[PDB]
């Protein structure tokens, strides 16, 4: 592994490309305090994650190499990200190429749901393209199991542009929903080619939220009150959903609709997303190699 | 480079005896134009990019964790003088700083308090700034203009921790947050705070109501609840100063000020 | 989940032979190492075993009373990982202690159970000095046991399994009056079969069907019909040669001799001393 | 090229686990701790629970090293 250009970096790790093309993540210590553990506990998180997860959209770890201080590990060349692709006002977004990403995006949380595992840091920049245009979700830091009534995580999890309004209304127990939510707005993000709720404050994204898509009420959400967090809201009547994403379809109305209920249990999963009659309905989604390209 | 002190999200510092920080353009300018005493003195700038600083040994979150008495009032005094100096000085350059913690406060062995991390300060804006901890009511409720007022909240922060070696309002979420705020300040109103209802969270949102002043009974002097009550004061513009702070008479009282070399040693 | 899991494929062996030769290849190794870095002082492999399940013991003690309370998911893990190591590596180049001390320290990160390190040390029966040094020889080789394990870091327990089994039985077998009755003594069995290597060479549902029925048998229930019928002829015959193979295995197991245990705990000290 | 969905098959190695949508008509989810409506207002129910339970179960029971 010959270290041969630089990738960039974040506050989990750095990452940097090496000869087949690699990239190497590299786990810098964390504060003080977590210098003792050892290990990064993110770095183990997603060690784990992928070492159990096997399928063609999501990201595959080939090599954990490392020495005493730290861990680093090795990843397939990730050509390009999708937030590149919706920032570039180069490319033109045709219908079958939202439809081709949604179906991707789709496939791989439906593999990722079933094994029972949340992705919960969805977001246009971590849905990495490849020069095959192989979408793959990545970045499993904050990835964890659901199911069991046992352990309860933080529900600041995901950033405040994605971020389901069950998590912002602070919930200890979420399911798939968290992540449908955040499909429906990188969704919306393709329709738009801007974040569709960029708020600033977490109560100004609640607002934002409400003001999009109008104020739930108990008929749409039974138990929203017995939420800790829960803070009463005007009623916004909410502007319809033909009127924000006028050239969506019918069809394309309804898959928004059923990803953006604010009841968690009835919004649809990802089996359901995939069965509704958007993705059959012409035209075809576009496949891999003839995607956009920066 | 000898030891990373601690890790940040945008700068980490290692010690060298100085202070080698790895970051840009804002944070360097406004820590060059307020050099101070009480104010971090760069003495350098090398090349990534790295910032050199005089080293102090400690800081007062990790003083106020490892020791188990309270602070002596005479201390406690003192680091309000160094502190109200240096934010009166940032003032005067006209710099907020919207970064003003317990954690960025610096604590020599000479007890010299000599405040940093200028990645959140700029000239006089970015509407969600300041830690949660100590973030203003004006900022939490999304109001796009604000002023001094919110490091002068931040210092009236700083001294009920220092007050009680704990956070005044440790809020889990910015909900709870505002909720701790209100009950225990007590909820504002148009006739005490004006130009409430143009306030957009109120517009758009309803709370609760609770009592007015029971930060009482969490703690003091008579004239140190008057001058608390000078930082907890819900109106930006009636908030009191760092300058008029320095003259109220809370800083003469019986426990005066004791000098920075007489302060007890701690482990370095 | 397990179908497609690193466990199966790697972590589950045909029987007892692949286990045994494996645990002699790291001897050997170990021994030719030795000898070609410059011969009564090295144990044989069944020593070696009798340690293990020594000490495995040990650390089935120490997670006993540990403080925050473990999980019983995160002690299976730890005893997993334990016996991953120590399956191609020998005890008298790795310690033993401090093994089983790092495989605690791993499972409690893999199985999201926050602990700090002073946490997870407070609960050592040693010295202040002492508990910092159990730290710094953790932290050393928790990255050992890492590469050690292949960096195949989920482990699969049967008690899950178990519980759904007993849902199962509770809402598709009206026959049995009370599956509950049949739980605790089933836990009992559950823990024998931690003792065994048993863990290296069926899966979970196995294990945790195989303690559900020896636990109806004990009872005298016979549930015959539940496999036949519930659960829907050679796939029967070979759970239930499984399952024989299981109480087999619990019966055949021997718990350590305390001076055994002694002489050969001396014998290690030897020769971790000598090298 | 037209899509057309194809539930994805994979081997549980052993016996079939009835559909999630379903637990609830046979009585499954009497025998589980019922949601707290904390958990209903996050998209929580106790069909989760009781379906990995099963799920898990009945994995890998008829596999053969
Ligand atoms: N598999 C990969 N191949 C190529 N580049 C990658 C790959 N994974 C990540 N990167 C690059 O490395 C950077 C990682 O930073 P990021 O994960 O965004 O930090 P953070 O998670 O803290 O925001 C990204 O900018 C991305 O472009
Ligand atoms: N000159 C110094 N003397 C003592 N401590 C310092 C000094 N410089 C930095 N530190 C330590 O480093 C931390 C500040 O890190 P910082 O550079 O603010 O990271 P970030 O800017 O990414 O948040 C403080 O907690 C402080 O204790
Ligand atoms: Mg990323
Ligand atoms: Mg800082």
């Amino acid at each position: 592994y010959e270290k041969l250009d630089f990738l960039g970096e974040g506050q989990f790790a750095t990452v940097y490309k090496a000869r087949q093309i690699v990239a190497i993540k590299k786990i810098k210590l964390g504060h003080r305090s977590e210098a003792k553990d050892g290990i990064n506990r993110t770095a183990l998180r997603e060690i784990k994650l992928l070492q159990e997860l096997s399928h063609p959209n999501i990201i595959g770890l080939l090599d954990a190499f490392g020495h005493k201080s730290n861990i680093s590990l090795v990843f397939d060349f990730m050509e390009t990200d999708l937030e590149v692709i919706i920032k570039d006002n180069s490319l033109v977004l045709t219908p079958s190429h939202i439809k081709a990403y949604m179906l991707m995006t789709l496939q791989g949380l439906e593999y990722l749901h079933q094994h029972w595992i949340l992705h919960r840091d969805l977001k246009p920049n971590n849905l990495l393209l490849d020069e095959n245009g192989v979408l793959k979700l990545a970045d499993f830091g904050l990835a964890k199991s659901f199911g069991s009534p046992n352990r309860a995580y933080t529900h600041q999890v995901v950033t405040r542009w994605y971020r389901a309004p069950e998590l912002l209304f602070g919930a200890r127990m979420y399911g798939v929903g968290v992540d449908m939510w955040a499909v429906g707005c990188i969704l919306a993000e393709l329709l738009l080619r801007v974040p569709f709720l960029p708020g600033d404050s977490d109560l100004d994204q609640l607002t934002r939220i409400f003001e999009t898509l109008g104020t739930p009420t108990e008929e749409q959400w039974p138990d929203m009150c017995s939420l800790p967090d829960y803070v009463t809201f005007k009623s916004f009547p909410g502007i319809p959903l033909h009127h924000i994403f006028s050239a969506a379809g019918d069809d394309l109305l309804d898959l928004i609709q059923g990803l953006f209920l604010f009841n968690p249990c009835a919004r649809i999963t990802a089996t359901q997303a995939l069965k509704m009659k958007y993705f059959s309905n012409r035209p075809g989604p576009t496949p891999g190699c003839q995607l956009p390209r920066p | 480079c000898l030891n990373r002190i601690e890790e940040g999200t945008y700068g980490v510092v290692y010690r060298a005896i100085v202070a080698l920080k790895r970051l840009s353009l804002r944070e360097i300018n406004t820590i060059l134009k307020a050099q101070h005493p009480n104010i971090v003195t760069v003495r350098e700038i090398v090349v990534k990019i790295y910032i050199v600083m005089n080293y102090v040994e400690h800081d007062l979150k990790s003083l106020m964790e490892t020791m188990k008495q309270p602070f002596l009032p005479g201390e406690v005094k003192t680091l309000m003088i160094q502190l109200l100096r240096g934010v009166k000085h940032l003032h005067d350059n006209w710099i907020l700083h919207r970064d003003l913690k317990t954690s960025n406060l610096l604590l020599s062995h000479a007890g010299i308090l000599k405040v940093g991390d200028f990645g959140l300060a700029r000239e006089y804006y970015t509407p969600v700034v300041v830690t949660l901890w100590y973030r203003a009511p004006e900022l939490l409720l999304g109001a796009k203009e604000y002023s001094t007022a919110v490091d002068m909240w931040s210092v009236g922060c700083i001294f009920g921790e220092l007050l009680t070696q704990k956070p005044l309002f440790p809020g889990k979420s910015e909900i709870d947050q505002i909720n701790k705020v209100f009950k225990d300040l007590g909820t504002p109103s148009e006739k005490i705070w004006p130009g409430y209802s143009e306030l957009p969270a109120v517009k758009k949102m309803t709370f609760s109501e609770h009592p007015y002043n029971n930060l009482r009974k969490r703690f003091l002097s008579d004239q140190g609840f008057d001058l608390m009550n000078k930082f907890l004061t819900y109106f930006p513009g009636r908030r009191i100063s760092a300058e008029d702070g320095l003259k109220h008479e809370y800083f003469r009282e019986t426990p005066l000020p004791i000098d920075p070399s007489m302060f007890p040693t701690w482990p370095a | 989940m397990y179908h497609n899991s690193s466990q199966k494929r790697h972590w589950t062996f045909s029987s007892e032979e692949q286990l045994a030769r494996l645990r002699a290849d790291a001897n050997r190794k170990f021994r030719c190492k030795a000898v070609a870095n410059g011969d009564p002082v090295f144990l044989e492999p069944h020593e070696e075993m009798t340690l293990c399940k020594y000490y495995e013991k040990r650390l089935l003690e120490f997670c006993s009373v540990f403080k925050p309370a473990m999980p019983r998911s995160v002690v299976g893990t730890a005893c997993m990982y334990f016996k991953r190591f120590y399956l191609n590596n020998s005890v008298m180049e790795y310690h033993p202690r401090i093994i089983m001390l790092t495989c605690a320290f791993l499972a409690c990160k893999v199985d999201e159970f926050n602990v700090s390190s002073p946490q997870f040390v407070g609960n050592l029966r040693e010295s202040p000095l002492g508990q910092e040094k159990a730290l710094e020889q953790i932290l050393e080789y928790e990255l050992l046991l890492i590469q050690q394990l292949n960096f195949h870091l989920i482990v699969h327990n049967p008690y899950r399994p178990f519980e759904g089994f007993l849902i199962d039985l509770k809402t598709r077998y009206p026959i049995l009056e009370n599956p509950e009755i049949l739980r605790k003594t089933a836990d009992d069995f559950l823990n024998r079969i931690a003792l065994t290597d048993a863990y290296l060479l069926y899966t979970p549902s196995q294990i945790a069907l195989t303690a559900i029925l020896s636990s109806a048998s004990r009872a005298g229930i016979t549930m015959e019909s539940y496999l036949s019928e519930s659960l829907m002829r050679t796939c029967l015959s070979q759970l239930l040669d499984i399952m024989k193979s299981m109480r087999n295995l619990v019966k055949k197991y021997e718990p350590p001799r305390s001076e055994e245990v002694a002489v050969l705990k001396q014998k290690l000290e030897r020769c971790h001393s000598a090298e | 090229a037209l899509y057309e969905y194809q539930p994805l098959q994979i081997e549980t190695y052993g016996p079939h686990v009835p559909e999630l949508e379903m637990l609830g008509r046979l009585g499954y989810l009497n025998h589980v701790r019922a949601a707290s409506p904390q958990d209903l207002a996050g998209g929580y129910t106790s069909s989760l629970a009781c379906h990995r339970a099963l799920q898990d179960a009945f994995s890998g029971l008829f596999w053969q090293p």
